[PDB]
RNA sequence: CCGAUAACGAACGAGACUCUGGCAUGCUAACUAGUUACGCGACCCCCGAGCGGUCGGCGUCCCCCAACUUCUUAGAGGGACAAGUGGCGUUCAGCCACCCGAGAUUGAGCAAUAACAGGUCUGUGAUGCCCUUAGAUGUCCGGGGCUGCACGCGCGCUACACUGACUGGCUCAGCGUGUGCCUACCCUACGCCGGCAGGCGCGGGUAACCCGUUGAACCCCAUUCGUGAUGGGGAUCGGGGAUUGCAAUUAUUCCCCAUGAACGAGGAAUUCCCAGUAAGUGCGGGUCAUAAGCUUGCGUUGAUUAAGUCCCUGCCCUUUGUACACACCGCC
């Protein structure tokens, strides 16, 4: 209830999209650069983002406050980076101050509703190569 | 408010020396004319200082008169000059604006021009080909076949 | 004189045929008769355990 | 409630804005507005004829989120794509004298002022009345 | 397409088409060979008349739908 | 597919668990460590290829003969 | 081109190496060109390795 | 309870036989919020069987060139289109789907080569994975071809193509292609 | 033809042709081929994969 | 590789190797990277929130005047091996499925014995021979040409459209370049003038310090258009304005106003391709006094099918035939 120092500070990235979650105690409330996520751009999306408060509930929230800090990347991996960044975030907060005995039976429902959910993408690109245009794409040749 | 056609409408209707279409928009509609882009329509509407969203159908008289004397004077109401077709032009040096079978002839007396004065854009123009020096090696033989 | 069409559960996969690999042999039983069992060569990935339908039971399916 | 401006979605917010500096004629605004095209790029002048105000709602909360902007920052933040013809298209900025216009506009009206540095940045009064735009249009927005 | 309204198309737009499900812009335009910008001119009326009932106001696509029986 | 161990490594690991046979254990991370100072690897690959294809053998020999 | 290059891999060998090949390629005494080889020890040709043990010239 | 698009619970979709139910991901598990996952669905053999039937359609709309990544639009024609047949028909839009693509799976085909010295088509039989993959496909590009040049928007036509199907009046695309498939299976069997 | 069959169980008749062939046509045709200078020496027919 | 085995033990190539991708809240540290916290502010609020909210406002190496490296940077290391389970398999080599895991096939670079009379003397002060050598085939300068079009072919770019175009608003990258021995040519913030392309004056940067928090495009959100060769397409063509250069015509490039052609998804044929891939989409670098429809890389968005087969087409091995060995472009 007055506890200082309660905080951590967890990222979540997809596709050079950094995305730090800074976690701390305090009211229920959700900020990602200052602004809340309801107000962001891609609202096609916008369900995914409340997606995680959803899967365990506006309760668990209730006692905690995140402000999350992302850079790099498109619109549609820094959706990512962000909802995967807050499920970790709130997950250390929860398995570094309270018992995590409690913490496995939310962390079985992130897992089982989505592994990305905590575990970013590992792909990230392919190099080009000088025999065509893409990566494995060849350029048109012809016998003609 | 969005109602039936106007009993103030015309179907078809003649403009100077061609038809115009009522039926497209406003703007849309008198650029058919022989020298007036779509940015001229937009800012000679403008300075008519007449709606926008309604067709050409329901221009009335009154309307249509303006617009045909701010489209044939348009340094007269503070048309840019740089806004205008010929600009400095080679016979008077007075900036203008040819519309209709005017900008044929204007274009042809530039072209021919050309031919008199026996210039290398002259003679190609005379010769069918191309005079903006692009290569013609692969490129255009539907224009002579 | 239409012969109703049911299903059958794969067995298992004999191979691939087809003269390109596209086809597949498969041992299949029916779940309506689970005793009597025929050979098919499907169009499409198929494994064992999952149930396809056939539109007749006595024809059989030739190698290719 | 306390409502910043980026407590709101941003499209209502300007054109609210914008309203805001058309019943405020303190904005002064040039005589070229109905002709001139707002970018390189474009094919054809903006479709309302308000989109002055609608530029100044713009600039204001583009000043506010960031400041030390300077004419080439701001036309780097209204350019856009350009067909090119033929040629394969790309990214041109936008006209910069419609940049110093509005800048210039907005210090004319005084909620923007010079910095000691290149560009400018809000006043406090400047901030105050979009702040006071932002809790009013989300009061309106919200019941 | 009939550009804009007449005697035979004003009337029946107004008795009818709060009468069936699907009142989309392409789906009024094609049925009663109204243009397309008149379809949306006309909608938007008939929302503000109250005989119909919005969906979605998206810019690619806007749903409206006949009033609710009771 | 694709998993098919070279002729040196294989060689290597049949060696060591011929002469290092009781140092040696059931469990890959034991098989590792020990290989890291019984022998000389300049590669961390070289070496857990080769631990891993000397837990494979020791599975076997507990419950029968190989060629080592 | 036998004799002096049987010497100079006597001595590249003899002084101690693993490995060493030494090609001559051209026109002697005849238009159709031709290219010797005299090659011993052991060679590798592939990989980061080669980069600090062979030398060329 | 999950609410894809707010709405339409998926607790009440049954799959009325069993070779499309173990492959169809409309089940309470697969249920998503959002047609909108990067879950690498096709990293190896069979993973598109488990991935949700409803991001199928949003993969299999992107097609021929102009919109081959805008999974953002196919998202919202999909969620407009089920909008759509929701108002003109009241049921679950995800039964109506589910029914379609079983009325329109093709249980038999041609593999063509039942004769290298000459064309024979030998008639073969169709796996369920190939059964539902045919039957979005062309049902995706029914609509495809239904909105090409009118006025008729692309969610509008993509809601009566999927109707149509799933009422199997034979007036769908889909099921026009289904059935003359099988109808040469029938004749070259 | 069972199924249309009129007779309840006609097993159908087979052919029994005995072709010959000129060693011209027998190997463009592979009946027969090219074989070692060893497994010439073998004259036991080649098995039927019958089972 | 395992296995039968007159073979056993080896060596090159492959593999192994180097770089690059993804994980380590473990370590090593950072005012040219910062993050939390603390303190000044400016604004929203007073209904009251008040340890309320925003701040890319300012400071806490301004040096005594907070810590810390999660975030960025990069070194040292570790980590993954078919390791675990199950199943198949001679039960060998291995194969498939699954748990846990960052990862259960990241891409490249390198690359044998040899041959192709393959391309290069127009890369070289590498060069044999031949030619020219003063009216020069040496060398400099002025002009033209390398573009020239009844036509055939190839590589590409723009499109034929509403899954769209226009107009406005919202808005997120990463490679990487940047002032010159010669060599006169740098990347650019900001203010003002111009509608634009542009011009002027103050600066910054030899560079994680400035450009730059690289405010990119696509995308997304509203409006108009409305199946019309239309508001698609922007070919051709007139007029005008600026930049670069000594020189812009045979238009160098760029800007504005004009006109609006074929094209309504393309015959037989033919190419490329299996996961962050195809594909869309912009940005660098090179070429540059002037400049990309090319190429080289980068990044965003982002899929369908398949985890197989010799059917076509090629290539390799084994067998076979040979009067060839200059090796069939042979012999005769
Ligand atoms: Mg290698
Ligand atoms: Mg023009």
């Amino acid at each position: 209830s007055k506890g200082p120092l309660q905080s951590v500070q967890v990222f979540g990235r997809k596709k050079t999209a950094t995305a730090v979650a800074h976690c701390k105690r305090g009211n229920g409330l959700i900020k990602v650069n200052g602004r809340p996520l309801e107000m962001i751009e891609p609202r096609t999306l916008q369900y995914k983002l409340l997606e995680p408060v959803l899967l365990l509930g506006k309760e668990r929230f209730a006692g905690v406050d995140i402000r999350v800090r992302v850079k790099g990347g498109g619109h549609v991996a820094q959706i990512y980076a962000i909802r995967q960044s807050i499920s970790k975030a709130l997950v250390a907060y929860y398995q570094k101050y309270v018992d995590e005995a409690s913490k496995k039976e939310i962390k079985d429902i992130l897992i089982q509703y989505d592994r990305t959910l905590l575990v970013a993408d590992p792909r990230r690109c392919e190099s080009k190569k000088f025999g065509g245009p893409g990566a494995r794409a060849r350029y048109q040749k012809s016998y003609r | 408010m969005s109602l039936v056609i106007p009993e103030k409408f015309q179907h078809i209707l003649r403009v100077l020396n061609t038809n115009i279409d009522g039926r497209r928009k406003i703007a849309f509609a008198i650029t058919a004319i022989k020298g007036v882009g779509r940015r001229y329509a937009h800012v000679v509407l403008r300075k008519a200082d007449i709606d926008l969203t309604k067709r050409a159908g329901e221009l009335t008289e009154d309307e249509v008169e303006r617009v045909i004397t701010i489209m044939q004077n348009p340094r007269q109401y503070k048309i840019p000059d740089w806004f205008l077709n010929r600009q400095k032009d080679v016979k008077d040096g007075k900036y203008s604006q040819v519309l209709a079978n005017g900008l044929d002839n204007k274009l042809r007396e530039d072209l021919e021009r050309l031919k008199k004065i026996r210039a290398h854009r002259g003679l190609r123009h005379f010769w069918g080909l191309r005079v903006r020096g692009q290569h013609t090696k692969t490129t255009g033989r539907r224009g002579r076949t | 004189r239409v012969q109703p069409i049911k299903l059958a559960r794969v067995t298992k996969v004999l191979g691939r045929t087809g003269s390109q690999g596209q086809c597949t042999q498969v041992r299949v039983e029916f779940m309506d008769d689970t005793s009597r069992s025929i050979i098919r060569n499907v169009k499409g990935p198929v494994r064992e355990g999952d149930v396809l339908t056939l539109l007749e039971s006595e024809r059989e399916a030739r190698r290719l | 409630p306390g409502v910043t401006v980026k407590d709101v979605n941003q499209q209502e917010f300007v054109r609210a804005l914008a309203a805001f500096l058309k019943k405020s004629g303190k904005l002064k605004v040039p005589e070229w507005v109905d002709t001139v095209k707002l970018a390189k790029h474009k094919e054809l002048a903006p479709y309302d004829e308000n989109w002055f105000y609608t530029r100044a709602a713009s600039t204001a909360r583009h000043l506010y989120l960031r400041g030390g902007a300077g004419v080439g920052s701001m036309t780097k933040i209204y350019g856009g794509r350009q067909r090119n013809g033929v040629m394969p298209s790309h990214f041109s900025r936008g006209s910069k004298s419609v940049a110093r216009r509005v800048l210039q506009a907005l210090e004319g009206l005084k909620m923007v002022e010079k910095d000691q540095d290149g560009g400018r940045k809000l006043t406090p009064q400047g901030q105050r009345d979009l702040d006071r735009i932002a809790g009013q249009v989300a009061a309106a927005n919200k019941k | 397409n009939l550009v804009l309204f007449d005697k035979a198309t004003y009337d029946k737009l107004c008795k009818e088409v709060p009468n069936y499900k699907l009142i989309t812009p392409a789906v009024v335009s094609e049925r009663l060979k109204i243009r397309g910008s008149l379809a949306r001119a006309a909608l938007q009326e008939l929302l503000s008349k109250g005989l119909i009932k919005l969906v979605s106001k998206h810019r690619a696509q806007v749903i409206y739908t006949r009033n609710t029986k009771g | 597919m694709g998993r098919v161990r070279t002729k040196t490594v294989k060689k290597a690991a049949r060696v060591i668990i011929e002469k290092y046979y009781t140092r040696l254990g059931n469990d890959f991370h034991t098989n590792k460590r020990v290989c890291e100072e019984i022998a000389i690897i300049p590669s961390k690959k070289l070496r857990n290829k080769i631990a891993g294809y000397v837990t494979h053998l020791m599975k076997r020999i507990q419950r029968g003969p190989v060629r080592g | 081109v036998r004799r002096a290059c049987y010497g100079v891999l006597r001595f590249i060998m003899e002084s101690g190496a693993k490995g060493c090949e030494v090609v001559v390629s051209g026109k002697l005494r005849g238009q159709r060109a031709k290219s010797m080889k005299f090659v011993d020890g052991l060679m590798i040709h592939s990989g980061d390795p080669v980069n600090y043990y062979v030398d060329t010239a | 309870d999950i609410k894809l698009f707010g709405k339409w619970s998926t607790d009440d979709v049954q799959i009325n036989d069993i070779s499309l139910q173990d492959y169809i991901a409309v089940k309470e598990k697969y249920a998503k919020y959002l047609p909108h996952s990067a879950g690498r669905y096709a990293a190896k053999r069979f993973r598109k069987a488990q991935c949700p039937i409803v991001e199928r359609l949003t993969n299999s709309m992107m097609m021929h060139g102009r919109n081959n990544g805008k999974k953002l639009m196919t998202v919202r024609i999909v969620k407009h289109a089920f909008e759509i047949i929701h108002l003109l028909t009241g049921e679950n839009p995800l039964q109506v789907l589910v029914n379609a693509i079983i009325n329109s799976g093709p249980r038999e085909d041609s593999t063509r080569i039942g004769r290298a010295g000459t064309v024979r088509r030998q008639a073969v039989d169709v796996s369920p994975l190939r059964r539902v993959n045919q039957a979005i496909w062309l049902l995706c590009t029914g609509a495809r071809e239904a909105a090409f040049r009118n006025i008729k928007t692309i969610a509008e036509c993509l809601a009566d193509e999927l109707i149509n199907a799933a009422k199997g009046s034979s007036n769908s695309y889909a099921i026009k292609k289904k059935d003359e498939l099988e109808r040469v299976a029938k004749s070259n069997r | 033809i069972s199924e249309a069959s009129v007779f309840d169980a006609y097993v159908l008749p087979k052919l029994y042709v005995k072709l010959h062939y000129c060693v011209s046509c027998a190997i463009h045709s592979k009946v027969v081929r090219n074989r070692s200078r060893e497994a010439r020496k073998d004259r036991t027919p080649p098995p039927r994969f019958r089972p």
